RNA sequence: GGUGAAAUGCGAAGACCCUGACUGGACGAGCGGAAGCGAAGGCUGUGCUCUUGGACUAAUGUUGCGAUGAAGGACGAAGGCUAGAGGAUCGAAAUCGAUUAGAUACCGUUUUAGUUCUAGCAGUAAACGAUGCCGACUGGACGGGACAGUGUGUGUUGUCCAUGAGAAAUCUUGAGUAUGCGGGUUCUGGGGAUAGUAUGCUCGCAAGAGUGAAACUUGAAGAGAUUGACGGAAGGACACCACA
């Protein structure tokens, strides 16, 4: 079972977003129901082991059910989400690389995850980036609490209000 | 009262929870566990089983029925024929809600000279 | 190893075959393993709640038997069957069809 | 909710209930409603004609001993907002033909046709086992082949000379007493001792009514 | 509530020596009754119920 | 739906599940067993018909007409091949999806030859009890199947104990009846490997079958049993450097 997360909101001289894979969540046991009473983080660079061998991110034994359960992280292959682009510098080729979704549907893609026996219900916190409308790159803008983005590029505002992360099933 | 049958397939996957008339050529109800969970390895087991018998229960009992006679049945044929682990935990969630039983009634198909099955000469090596 | 040679045929040539019920080989009808069970139809951890739904005064709560037929590895695997030893192996168990119930 | 929320693409209220009868040979003649779905203004109801349903013998006939016995019946007719069935079969219930079998014994089973008197063909199939005598020693209860064919045409004579040009309203009286179970036993264990024998099972294979 | 006094100690099943089965005797009409209990009962112990229908064996 | 868990693939032109009608090929469950029959290969629905076997029972006929058997002949699982018919299920080859360091494999999806019948060719199997055929003689115990008798007999057959035999495991109508060595009559073997390979010949549509060497190489290869060591072997006990 896989699941996809989204940025929502409205946007206000935005160009992409992208997160730095890393982050916690909520989890809960398929075949039990019973929740995992903590938030466990999910990083890129973890290492693990299923029941077969296979190498995953995470390894959590259902206390309940009294199996396995594994999470791991994709990447967004490069051809259809993530469409390479590139950012100003110095005079010479220096020319920065970042990745950035496409808003489909009045949000973006970041990050995308398969699930073995275990089952994702929230995600708690995650570091943003920004890219403005033109050329110029807000890294771990501090979202409010009460969800609205906003940096300013010497003049101007680029912003997000209403600003929240999901979890849908893909 | 009023009489219903419950035709309750079920096997090492995905348990049915099927209510119908007397001659069983009208539906009133049909809820299958796996249109409960997300995983698939789930749809047959003893919760699900549970989570389905209980959304069947509260709507056709308010749709008038209040007895049911059983059938129950596995897989027959040349499968494996033996009812599944979710098999008496949706008989027992009926139960509980507040309806009576009537008759009780084993009907999975028998195969007098089957056809060949799956696996060949040496079977399925895993 | 065995006087058998591990089947239960004599004076025959061929002896028929069946398809094995868990991974479907194919095998000998008199080498194959054969189990038989009576098995109630309803739970027993739910006979108390059965008998204040029932609408009927008498009720008898049906039975069924079953036939099983498995295959060397699928039996040993299982655990139907255990190794055993050199003398033990000689035992064969019954079933005495001239009991009184 | 197995697949993402869309991926993939009250009408019971103005329905109707009818009334089930059965024949009034049974004290109990009622034994249930069913639907209709109104497809049409003035709609013709011969799509509820054809339907089948049965009923255990001891619910038509308020009795204990004799709960392992249905009988079928079928759809033929509707008056005013009430259907009627015809007999269209029997059988035992799987949980009590299966414990007649037993090892170590043997089965004889036959079959045979009969014409009713409207015209009505059914086939009727017999069954039954051996017995051992009080003082029986051995492990096993055979008869000979050659004896297994002599009481096969002695199941063949009971069946014709009792269900044979008859109406209908009776061969559900002798298939609800097992007067051709009785008769078996008696002229049939006088080649050798026989237990269990009844009436299996009951097809309708071309109908008047 | 109604009550019941163990007066058999039938052997101690659990998972993983847990649970302790036991033949209880209700007292407001005697009936004898087996049930499982969870804590270090010993014979002429009274247990509470709130509600006597099952057996457990 | 199926899986250790999933993916390809099928589903709003309504799947899956429940019901009324039909069509088609294949198969003959349970009863079904250390039970029966056939030269062996093999043979389980019911009723008819043409053919077949061994045993038993007897004051029938005949009168040695017999045992073994290079050469010759007929039959012979499954797969394969040639013609026609047929087409449910399963499925080599091909193909994608997984797993993997890599898997042209195990597991799965799409899809074939074949799997069935009629008429033939072919001639092989761990075609095994790995156990020529005929004749004489030999202790017990508990059984089965057929016939005949009446407290038993003849032909067959399963299990278990001695005597005897054997290198031992084991054998019990024989693997017994003395190296104390001869009842009649055949076949096959003569250290391993080269090799059931070359070549000639006979048979076959073919695929192949039958018969069948040498040069050169080499000190062991093999049978049954004993004590150890090991097992991604099975049990029974145990322990807050194990769990509850
Ligand atoms: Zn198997």
């Amino acid at each position: 079972m896989h699941f996809n997360i989204f940025v929502e909101g409205e946007f206000n001289n935005v160009k992409g977003v992208f997160i730095d894979q890393s982050y916690p969540l909520r989890i809960q046991c398929t075949n039990c129901g019973s929740p995992h009473e903590k938030s466990v983080v999910l990083s890129e660079d973890s290492v693990g082991e299923g029941d077969f061998g296979e190498k995953v991110n995470l390894g959590i034994t259902c206390r309940c059910c009294r199996r396995i359960m594994t999470l791991k992280i994709l990447k967004l292959k490069e051809g259809r989400e993530v469409k390479k682009h590139l950012l100003p510098t110095n005079f010479e080729d220096e020319f920065k690389e970042v990745w950035l979704s496409d808003m489909q549907k009045s949000r973006f893609l970041v990050s995308r995850i398969e699930t073995n026996g275990a089952e994702v219900t929230s995600i708690e916190s995650c570091i943003l980036n920004l890219v403005s409308n033109q050329d110029v790159l807000f890294t771990n803008v501090n979202f409010e609490d009460r969800t609205v983005a906003k940096c300013n590029n010497l003049n101007m505002i680029s912003s997000i209000i209403d600003f929240s992360l999901t979890v849908e099933l893909a | 009262e009023l009489a219903a049958v419950a035709h309750i397939k079920a096997t090492k996957n995905d348990t049915f929870v099927h209510i119908t008339d007397m001659t069983g050529s009208e539906t009133i109800a049909k809820i299958t566990g796996g249109m409960r969970v997300k995983a698939q390895r789930d749809e047959g087991s003893p919760y699900a089983a549970m989570l389905a018998a209980q959304d069947v229960a509260t709507k056709i009992l308010g749709r008038g029925v209040k007895v049911l006679h059983f059938k129950l049945r596995g897989a027959g044929g040349v499968k494996p024929m033996a009812l599944g682990p979710g098999a008496q935990t949706a008989i027992r969630t009926l139960i509980r809600a507040g309806l009576r039983v009537g008759r009780i009634e084993d009907v999975t198909p028998v195969a007098r000279d089957r056809v060949r099955k799956r696996g060949g000469h040496r079977g399925r090596r895993v | 190893m065995r006087r058998n040679h591990g089947r239960g045929k004599k004076n025959r040539g061929s002896a028929g075959s069946i398809q094995c019920d868990k991974c479907g080989s194919v095998t000998p009808k008199d080498k194959a393993i054969k189990r038989f069970r009576i098995q109630s139809l309803i739970e027993q951890a739910s006979f108390d709640d059965l008998k204040q739904a029932t609408i009927y005064d008498v009720f008898e709560v049906p039975r069924m038997g079953y036939k099983s037929q498995f295959c060397v590895s699928c039996a040993c695997h299982a655990k139907i069957v255990r190794v055993r030893s050199s003398q033990a192996r000689k035992i064969r168990y019954g079933f005495n069809p001239n009991r009184v119930a | 909710a197995i697949q993402p929320p869309g991926s993939y693409p009250n009408a019971f209220a103005r329905k109707e209930w009818y009334t089930l009868r059965s024949p009034s040979i049974f004290p109990n003649n009622i034994n249930g409603k069913t639907l209709m779905t109104k497809s049409a203004g003035k709609n013709s109801y011969m799509n509820m004609i054809g339907r089948r349903y049965d009923v255990n013998q001891a619910d038509l006939t308020g009795n204990n001993d004799v709960g392992h016995r249905k009988f079928i019946f079928k759809i033929g007719d509707i008056k005013g907002s009430e259907c009627v069935g015809f007999f269209d079969g029997m059988e035992l219930t799987s949980d009590k033909h299966k414990a007649m079998i037993k090892k170590w014994h043997t089965l004889i089973e036959a079959q045979k046709d009969i014409v009713a008197k409207d015209g009505s063909v059914f086939r009727v199939f017999v069954m039954g086992v051996t017995r051992r005598h009080p003082g029986y020693v051995k492990k096993t209860c055979y008869v000979k082949h050659s004896d297994e064919k002599k009481i096969r045409k002695i199941m063949f004579d009971v069946i014709e000379e009792e269900l044979s040009g008859c109406d209908v309203q009776k061969i559900m009286k002798k298939l609800a007493n097992e007067t051709v179970g009785k008769r078996i036993e008696e002229l049939g264990s006088e080649i050798f001792p026989l237990q269990n024998c009844c009436v299996r099972k009951v097809k309708t294979i071309k109908s008047h009514q | 509530e109604f009550f019941g006094e163990v007066t058999h100690v039938l052997g101690r099943t659990g998972g993983s020596g847990l649970l302790t089965q036991v033949k209880m005797e209700l007292m407001h009409n005697k009936r004898t009754i087996q049930r499982a209990v969870k804590g270090p009962v010993a014979v002429g112990d009274i247990i509470e119920i709130l509600e006597c229908e099952r057996e457990h064996r």
